[PDB]
């Protein structure tokens, strides 16, 4: 039964040393990945709105036409 | 290397803008052709961040100048430096602005902006590490204020992740009569709060009280405010320009400065127009502010202080601690340490001691509170909207940058009331 | 073997990497170019100084460092400077554009563009290590780089050498030689991300210290270089027990067992004397009695706090040069009756003492005076968590009105990040609270 024992303290030691490598990895691609979403997703909206700024230069400029 | 890229635009742009670069030139150790003869090396240790390096030994500004007239353009090479320039940077409308937005943004602009973006791009992919653009222009009239503001618009769009820093120069019915004015300076602004990261205001109205009042200059010329100009810009630069405690960049000094994103409009400050303590006095002092708003009507969000010149940084210590104890309620208490300090050894030519002075204050509502009453004189009246509702416009982007200024204002208001507890 | 490889992350971290590396240098013997002529082990060996120097077979002594930093300002100075042939080039890992100040940019935006090249070199000291001990990581907690990349790479780590040991030089900020008006945020950013990472972190205030080299070496307006000649002498004292051999030494590690309560309580307050200049050390020999009593002056400590209005949970004198037993515990003695040192019900009240005989050194040009004995004293106290305190009033002022915190949205983090974080702040500084309080 002793030896039962020694052999499942260290297979927890192991078990525990293995489950926090496991999350910290898993903490850090869950960040990584949420992290190029949000900034691309800002980076995005910055365009989106900078462009339709275009699409109102071009709807401003084909008004002047409307006046020849 | 950190490579700002400059862009001056229009008349009141290329000026300020000239005089610039033979001021840095000067303080480089940098003569028109563009080869140093200068006494120490700091001033090339960080010369890369203004200059492109010509074999030959040559230093070329990394400018880009602009107009929508001709004429502003042949004075550059003329004047002095005229020839330090890069002859391919120069890019020039011939039909002009006529002090008109519409035709700085929409029309005439437009079709010589993808021509600026173009050396834009040029200078921009030589960079090793891209800072980002200074524009210096006018919100006043015609191309630096509507042009200047749609190159804003189109390079951002090309480096939205470059920083965006303009000089933009506010119209004062004391020094300029065009009566547009109040019309083109509101419609800038309205782009100015969405696509500038940091814009210090040069007020016109500020640079000649203070030629008038202190310089007591019964008649001020545009040469003899350019000359405030030219202090404040090599002062805002001092950190950029030349090796440091800290390793000022165009986004350090944006992160540390602009605790709101629109809330992005610096005040600065010059002096003397002498000790440690009688510059710090001066410095904080509403008579050397360059724009024409009174400090202790508002609140300091954030403040930095450029001491140049070779004086204890002991005293400069104690001074700057002394003006924030015997002034506290002036700076927003719920932004710790939010006042910064550097002290550089060279003086600008000309001066043992300057200071210079960028702040954060609520109180540039004060600025454009005034714009925005001479605006709606206009607005309210309909006046000259057929200068711009002509060239394509609707009445609707005359209330939407009305409405936009004047929310910038009401959220300065917004913290100058906040409050810690 | 027992190995230590020391990461310098930034420009603190990198400054004072130098500052302690031309230390250890003067202690050993080793020159600039690398040689050792009391090493007659050439190419290797496993002497008490090779826990922190490998050998080349020409010779060179080689630091078992690595320094990163996300711009090339800083460490082109390394590369250039006195010591520049000390490294192999692939050691010192430079960027172009650094953090900005911003936690983002530092963990996420520029630091992921390094990381990978970071962790292989440090694979690289660690396949030259017969039996590697853990790692040594410097870092400010107020620069981008500081915060960001540190964490970044103290997950990383976690991950390529699990539970191996991880201590941290920590540069904790100070309104005289700030850099950026949001390094709170930063600070706090990194505190929790690196919290689950570290296994012992010595925390430097740069305002201790400021006000110690103002007030006991008489420098007016001290520089970084004036505060890293001090750090150094703190940083070597603590790893003194690594690099050196002795009878009555005693290893780090076995101080860790008594300074770590609890995983979270790690932070020990350091504590250095004498700290002296050179015309006042003149005539006046400070005896063993005298320095001991030093630490227990809070003007001394590496953090400003109060031990006497907290309690002890550990107390560690670390003594170098021309120290015995026997006055050790006579100087002990007196202080414990007539100081105020309580310790929590829970844990015993001795003191653990190494000694180490090597006398200190001091800096070609130092305003230190090079003394005959010095000593750190190591105590786990809850005092500590008053620095936790000021710094998590200074992030609170500006997170209630969001100031700055569209600078880390817009680089790609989520205000949740910022409460999170703040929410472990809060739970630490009652953790320090709780260990206090009597048991029932
Ligand atoms: N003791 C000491 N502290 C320093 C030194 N250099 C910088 N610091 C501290 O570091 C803090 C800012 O972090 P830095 O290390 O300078 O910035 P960084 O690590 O290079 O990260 P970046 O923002 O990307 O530049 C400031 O509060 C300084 O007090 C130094 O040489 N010695
Ligand atoms: N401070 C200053 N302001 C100027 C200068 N030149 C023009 N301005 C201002 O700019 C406005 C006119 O815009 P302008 O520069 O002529 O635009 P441009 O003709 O398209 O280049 C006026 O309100 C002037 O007050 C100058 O040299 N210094
Ligand atoms: C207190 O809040 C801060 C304000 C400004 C700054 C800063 C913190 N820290 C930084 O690293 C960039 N920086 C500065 N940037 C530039 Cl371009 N010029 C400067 C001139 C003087 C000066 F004190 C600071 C700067
Ligand atoms: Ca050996
Ligand atoms: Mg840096």
């Amino acid at each position: 039964e002793k030896r039962e024992h020694e052999r499942e303290v260290i297979q927890k030691a192991i078990e525990e040393n293995n489950n926090f490598i496991k999350m910290a990895k898993e903490k850090l691609a869950q960040k990584m990945e949420s992290n190029k979403e949000n900034r691309e997703a800002h980076l995005a909206a910055m365009l989106e709105r900078l462009q339709e700024k275009d699409k109102h230069a071009e709807e401003v400029r084909k008004n002047k036409e409307l006046k020849e | 290397m950190r490579e700002i890229v400059h862009i001056q635009a229009g008349q009141c742009g290329n000026q300020i803008g000239a005089k610039f670069w033979e001021v840095i030139s000067d303080e480089h150790g940098i003569d028109p052709t563009g080869s140093y003869h200068g006494d120490s090396d700091l001033q090339l240790e960080r010369i890369n961040v203004y200059y492109n390096e010509a074999t030959g030994n040559k230093y070329v500004p990394r400018a880009i100048l602009v107009d929508l007239e001709p004429g502003t353009m042949d004075s550059v090479r003329s004047g002095p430096f005229g020839q330090i320039f890069r002859p391919d940077n120069f890019v020039f409308g011939q039909s002009g602005a006529g002090n008109n937005w519409a035709k700085g943004h929409y029309t005439e602009g437009a079709e010589l902006v993808d021509s600026v973006l173009d050396v834009v791009r040029k200078e921009s992919e030589s960079c090793d590490c891209l800072q980002g653009f200074q524009l210096t222009h006018s919100l006043g009239g015609g191309t630096g204020s509507g042009m200047g503001t749609l190159l804003i618009s189109k390079i951002r769009e090309e480096y939205p992740d470059r920083i965006m820093n303009t000089f933009s120069v506010m119209p004062s019915p004391k020094v300029s009569d065009t009566v547009v004015e109040p019309y083109n300076a509101t419609l800038s602004v309205h782009q100015l709060v969405e696509n500038t990261d940091e814009t210090y205001c040069i007020d016109n109205e500020a640079l000649y009280d203070i030629c008038f009042r202190t310089l007591k200059l019964t008649t001020p010329t545009y040469g003899d405010l350019n000359h405030l100009v030219s202090a404040t810009m090599s002062g805002v630069t001092t950190c950029l320009r030349f090796p440091g405690q800290l390793n000022a960049d165009l986004r350090k000094l944006a992160v540390n400065m602009v605790p709101f994103p629109r809330l992005h409009f610096f005040m600065p400050g010059f002096a003397p127009l002498l000790t440690v303590p009688e510059l710090t006095q001066q410095m904080f002092d509403s008579k050397n502010m360059m724009a024409a708003c009174d400090p202790r009507h508002g609140r300091y969000l954030t403040v930095a202080a450029i001491f140049r010149g070779r004086m204890s940084m002991k005293e400069v210590d104690e001074q700057m601690l002394n003006v924030q104890n015997k002034n506290s309620s002036y700076f927003v208490e719920w932004i710790p340490n939010n006042v910064k300090t550097a002290v550089c050894d060279i003086p600008p030519r000309g001066l043992k001691m300057s200071a210079t002075f960028i702040g954060n204050s609520t109180a540039i509502q004060e600025l454009f509170k005034r714009i925005s009453e001479q605006f709606t004189a206009m607005f309210r009246r309909k006046a000259f909207l057929h200068w711009y509702t002509g060239e394509g416009m609707d009445e609707m982007e005359f209330t939407e940058a009305e409405s936009n200024m004047n929310d910038l204002v009401s959220e300065y208001q917004q913290y100058q009331d906040a409050t810690a507890d | 073997m027992r190995e230590c490889i020391s990461i310098h992350v930034g420009q603190a971290g990198v400054q004072i990497g130098n500052a302690c590396w031309e230390l250890y240098c003067l202690e050993h013997g080793i020159q600039p170019d690398g040689q050792m002529p009391s090493d007659k082990t050439i190419g290797g060996g496993d002497d008490s100084f090779n826990t922190f120097f490998s050998e080349t077979g020409a010779g060179k002594h080689v630091p078992r460092a690595v320094f990163v930093d996300l711009e090339p300002t800083v460490i082109d100075e390394v590369r250039t400077g006195t010591y520049r042939q000390l490294f192999h080039p692939e050691q010192l890992i430079t960027g172009k554009e650094d953090a900005a100040n911003n936690y983002a940019r530092g963990h996420y935006t520029i630091g992921k563009e390094i990381i990978d090249l970071v962790l292989d070199r440090i694979r690289k000291l660690a396949d030259q290590c017969t039996g590697l001990q853990g790692f040594l990581v410097f870092h400010s907690f107020g620069g981008g780089t500081g915060s960001g990349f540190t964490s970044l790479l103290m997950e990383r780590l976690s991950v390529d050498y699990g539970k191996k040991s991880k201590l941290e030089f920590s540069i904790y900020p100070a309104p005289q030689v700030s850099t950026a008006v949001v390094e709170p945020y930063n600070s706090i950013l990194t505190t929790h991300t690196t919290l689950e990472h570290s296994d012992c972190a010595f925390m430097v205030d740069n305002e201790a210290i400021y006000d110690i080299c103002r007030r006991n070496l008489d420098i007016e307006r001290p520089t970084y270089t004036n505060l890293n000649r001090l750090i150094s002498q703190i940083v070597s004292s603590i790893t003194a027990s690594l690099r050196f051999d002795g009878a009555l030494n005693v290893d780090l590690t076995e101080f860790q067992t008594n300074l770590v309560p609890y995983p979270r309580i790690h932070f020990p307050l350091a504590t250095y004397a004498p700290v002296i200049s050179a015309e006042k050390a003149y005539h006046e020999q400070l005896s063993v009695a005298e320095i001991t009593n030093a630490c227990f002056e809070p003007a001394n400590q590496m953090v400003k706090c109060d031990p006497r209005h907290g309690k002890y949970m550990a107390c560690c004198l670390l003594y170098r040069g021309d120290v015995v037993p026997k006055d050790v515990n006579a100087a002990i003695a007196t202080i414990k009756t007539k100081r105020s040192i309580q310790f929590v019900d829970w844990c015993p009240t001795g003191f653990k003492v190494g000694i180490n005989y090597q006398p200190p050194t001091v800096v070609p040009g130092g305003d230190l005076a090079k003394v005959q004995r010095a000593v750190c004293m190591l105590s786990n106290t809850t005092a500590i968590a008053e620095a936790w305190a000021r710094l998590d009033h200074k992030f609170d002022l500006m997170y209630a009105k969001r100031a700055f915190v569209h600078w880390y949205v817009g680089e790609g983090m989520e205000e949740g990040e910022f409460s999170e974080a703040r929410e472990d702040m809060a739970a630490l500084e009652k953790d320090y609270e709780e260990v206090g309080v009597d048991s029932v």
